[PDB]
RNA sequence: CCCAUAGUAGGCCUAAAAGCAGCCACCAAUUAAGAAAGCGUUCAAGCUCAACACCUCCCAAACAUAUA
């Protein structure tokens, strides 16, 4: 699901991802956003090749990272998975989501006037 | 007289001895001049520096274009101009003696005040153009009243007397505590680190 | 230009601590 | 009287344009 | 409330009023999040008490109606717009990239396209300073610049 | 570089690490505390000494003229013993409380212009009122008993 | 915009919103522009008649009705 | 539209004073000094009158008169045909009371000038304020 | 947000300069609008304000939530 990825703040139109192919000119500076949009893998793995320590174990580590940006996984990488690891972030659920005895719970802090529009 | 006099370039006397450019006429607080003497509103100095003729001009001039000669007066208080600025001839190489007198200045500590103000002239009326006065000025200056400036001569004690900081300047540097008049000035035991060159710092206790 | 962190702060000020401590043993 | 609060609204207009000249 | 019902024929019917809950638990405070021991402890997260003060459009309420403190309303004013970026208020619809804690509009803001040298750094704002207060349970405080 | 220069000088590292620790840190209450809890009496003798005059009164809306056109009401009223009176309700609402006028507590608010008289020429001024269509006769009250519109026109016919 | 006629009771507990609307624009300053226009108020939950000469008949009770959604919704039926 | 000048009854048609202050609306300068020729007759001639006149958008002439002014009616009551400069200390004109009073049971009448105060003192106050502001003193 | 009549086109100087080209007084009417604080006109007429009535190519990767 590396396509469902969630920037915090403004980083999706902030964050800048630069390469240079090394034509002269061939600076190519390019947001989050548009390259979230050409390949829905490169945001999670150019954060995890920069992570990794800077040598030559870091590209034998790197083919040992299977990316995928959705739910599907391959059946022949679905039968070697051990372990789910916990999400890191807890996902906050919206006013859809919350029941009924969850909205109930929390009290209406302040009364309206019976008068007012919305 | 209720308008700005001329203050002249250079006095009539000259000055023919050269002189060190002694720049602790800047540093620190100043002592002549910081209270009023007659007046009701003035231009304060939050910091030194330097007049030249051109400020002087700039402040009679700007003045005595928006100014009510029958509600306000105003006297200078900053004399003329009597520090020999020098400059060498221009390119040319080192050494030689110290170069001819070029131009004279006054120099202007921090809390001195310069131009009074008096009549029958409110605050808010005059906050405009001892503003753009105070914002032509080479240091940063600042239009103050009398209630003004002991409002705010006030507030410094009531932030001297409430901060919950065990750790002042004062404590550190007249106590010699972390070894630190090694980093220090001598002056700034007696500064208690609200100056640092020729600067202010109202907002450090 | 460099920066003043927490550490350094924290630090500068056990040793601060231990210096009026000083004071106080050396005042009697 | 009328003419004693009439006087000093005159002299809050007065005073209300002598702090509106630079504005 | 009041709701404007027309159809020509415009009438004013005021519809199913609601009220506060009976114990404030500090009564004699002045904002309902006063009242309620609430002045820093609430996020964006939690959307139950961001939606008692939003338009069913989800514009926010004005500070006489809902009677906040000044700050509470910047500061509720602040979530709600970190709230609606973040998804939390899907139903506040007048009739996709996913974010959390954006301090700016998304539609207005430059790339950084040379963030500066490690002593001069241009660095992104995440979530707002309005919240800076906020109890911190941790030890280091939120960080609110990355 | 010298002691006071231009531009404001770096500090060496432990100066500044002296400034850093030596701030100001400003006092923080558990609680904060915004969370925490001659013309008048000219109007109420002048307005007052009107509450005692009057036999009859009446009201308007009257905003809704012309300067002129209230220079002319002002006239056509001005040839009779009535008298107009523009004043904040502001005050009028304890006035009314004052006089023993809890029938008329529901009837000033808004702009209005007090009509007090002792003779009755009100039914010539709804004639000079039928030719303006607008600016509607607001219910009065003549020796603490209500006049209706209606009842302007029983008494004022 | 040809007729208004603009009704209240103030015998009647009060409604200060169509009385605020005869206030600003049931006036002659909006028929100091606006000169087609023929207001008449009676006097005696409220109610404003509007007579289009054209083809409508915009008629509204205003007692719990505020001064700017009658007048915002009385001009957005003057633009039609 | 409203016009209102000071023009005087001297001079019917003098030219800059009614050409091109008049000649926006579209004006008749024939009839309105044939007019105000008859304004001349039916007071006092030679003296400044105001007038009223609303230019109606239908191009007609309402002239409205009323009392003469109050600059030479004061001024020329004291006999002043120039006028004090100052008008601060300096006087020509000693005025007694009653001769304002007299003067003034013939003013609180006009409409279009609206001096329409029921007592006295309202308007001779008013009179006096102008006598203050001009070079005339009240004597007694 | 409004809201603006009247002594008056304040006197003198000024072709007239009217609150607004300058000097001086700056009183006064209603309940209340300054002999005027900004546009504006040769001058005017018109617009607002105070006050009344509602009130060479960027350069660690990153990350706001777990107890110092
Ligand atoms: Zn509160």
């Amino acid at each position: 699901n590396t396509r469902h990825i969630a920037f915090s703040g403004n980083k999706w139109e902030q964050k800048v991802y630069s390469s240079h192919t090394g034509y002269p000119g061939g600076f190519r500076q390019v947001t989050a956003a548009q390259l979230h949009l050409r390949d829905p893998v490169a945001i999670v793995k150019l954060a995890i090749y920069g992570m990794l320590p800077k040598n030559l174990h870091r590209r034998t580590m790197m083919e040992r990272l299977h990316l995928f940006p959705d739910e599907y996984i391959p059946e022949d990488i679905l039968k070697n998975l051990v372990e789910e690891l916990p999400q890191p972030r807890k996902i906050p659920k919206r006013l859809d989501e919350y029941t009924q005895e969850e909205i109930d719970a929390f009290p209406r802090l302040w009364t309206p006037p019976e008068d007012y529009r919305l | 007289k209720p308008k700005l006099r001329f203050i002249e370039r250079a006095p009539l006397v000259p000055k023919v001895r050269r002189e060190p450019k002694n720049l602790s006429d800047i540093r620190g607080p100043s002592t002549e001049a910081t209270e009023f003497t007659e007046g009701n509103f003035a231009i304060l100095a939050l910091g030194g520096g330097y007049l030249h003729w051109g400020h002087f001009e700039m402040m009679r001039l700007t003045i005595n274009r928006s100014m009510d000669p029958k509600n306000m007066f105003a006297i200078w208080r900053v004399p003329a101009p009597f520090k020999p600025i020098t400059r060498k001839s221009v390119g040319h190489r080192m050494g030689g003696g110290k170069g001819a007198i070029d131009h004279y200045v006054t120099p202007v500590k921090a809390g001195r005040l310069v131009v009074e103000m008096g009549g029958r002239c409110e605050f808010e009326e005059v906050q405009g153009f001892l503003d753009q006065v105070a914002h032509k000025l080479p240091f940063a200056a600042k239009a103050v009243s009398r209630g003004t400036l002991e409002k705010m001569r006030k507030d410094q004690e009531e932030r001297e007397r409430n901060n919950q900081n065990p750790w002042t300047f004062e404590r550190i540097a007249t106590a010699n505590m972390l070894g630190i008049r090694k980093v220090l000035s001598p002056y700034d035991l007696t500064h208690k680190g609200k100056y640092w060159g020729k600067f202010y710092m109202p907002k450090r206790v | 230009p460099r920066f003043v962190s927490l550490r350094a702060k924290q630090n500068m000020i056990r040793r601060l601590e231990i210096e009026a401590e000083n004071h106080y043993w050396l005042s009697m | 009287s009328r003419e004693y609060w009439r006087r000093l609204r005159k002299q809050n207009i007065w005073r209300h344009n002598r702090l509106s000249k630079n504005k | 409330f009041r709701e404007v019902v027309e159809t020509t024929i415009i009438e004013g019917r005021i519809t199913a009023t609601p009220k506060e809950s009976p114990n404030p638990p500090n009564p004699s405070g002045q904002c309902p999040i006063c009242r309620w021991n609430l002045k820093h402890k609430y996020n964006y997260d939690d959307v139950l008490l961001l939606s008692q003060f939003i338009r069913p459009h989800g514009g926010m309420l004005p500070r006489k109606i809902t009677g906040l403190c000044q700050e509470e309303h910047r500061k509720i004013e602040e979530c709600v717009k970190m709230a609606h970026r973040a998804g939390l208020l899907p139903n506040h619809r007048p009739r996709q990239l996913n974010r959390y804690l954006t301090r700016w509009a998304p539609g207005s803001v430059k790339p950084i396209y040379k963030k500066g040298p490690r002593w001069n750094r241009v660095r992104m704002p995440v979530g707002s300073p309005l919240l800076r207060d906020n109890v911190c349970y941790s030890r280091t405080p939120w960080k609110l610049y990355h | 570089s010298k002691a006071v220069t231009r531009h404001r000088r770096v500090m060496h590292f432990q100066r500044q690490k002296l400034m850093a620790v030596t701030e100001y840190i400003p006092p923080k209450p558990a609680i904060h505390p915004s969370c925490l809890p001659g013309l008048i009496r000219l109007l109420r003798r002048e307005i007052a000494a009107v509450f005692q005059d009057n036999r009859m009164i009446a009201v308007c809306q009257n905003v809704a003229l012309s300067a002129e056109d209230k220079l002319l009401m002002r006239h056509q009223l001005r040839k009779h013993k009535i008298l107009m009176k523009v004043f904040p309700n502001q005050v009028l609402k304890p006035f009314l409380e004052d006089s023993k006028y809890q029938n008329l507590l529901p009837l000033f608010v808004g702009h209005n212009m007090l009509l007090v008289s002792e003779e009755p020429k009100v039914k010539e001024m709804v004639r000079i009122l039928r030719t303006v269509p607008f600016l509607p006769l607001l219910g009065g009250c003549i020796d603490d008993t209500i006049l209706s519109r209606q009842g302007f026109i029983n008494y004022s016919k | 915009v040809k007729q208004v006629r603009v009704q209240f009771c103030p015998f009647e507990k009060n409604v200060e919103s169509t009385r605020t609307f005869l206030q600003t624009v049931s006036s002659e300053k909006v028929r100091s522009t606006n000169l087609n226009c023929s207001v008449i108020a009676d006097v005696r939950e409220p109610c404003v008649d509007v007579l289009f000469g054209d083809g409508h008949r915009l008629i509204m009770r205003g007692a719990h009705l505020t001064a700017l959604e009658m007048l915002t919704a009385f001009a957005s039926h003057i633009r039609a | 539209g409203v016009i209102r000048a000071i023009v005087r009854a001297g001079l019917a048609m003098p030219g800059p004073p009614l050409g091109p202050v008049l000649g926006q609306r579209g004006v008749s300068i024939n009839q309105f000094c044939k007019e105000f020729n008859e304004r001349t007759k039916d007071i006092k001639e030679g003296i400044p009158l105001p007038t009223k006149i609303l230019v109606k958008p239908d191009r007609t002439f309402e002239i409205k008169i009323g009392q003469p002014t109050v600059s030479y009616f004061l001024k020329a009551a004291a006999g002043i045909e120039k006028g004090a400069r100052q008008t601060g200390k300096e006087v020509a004109g000693l005025v007694t009371l009653k001769h304002v009073y007299e003067i003034a049971r013939i003013k609180a009448q006009d409409e279009a000038f609206a001096l329409q105060d029921v007592p006295l003192s309202s308007v001779v106050r008013s009179i006096i304020g102008s006598a203050r502001s001009l070079g005339i003193r009240v004597v007694k």
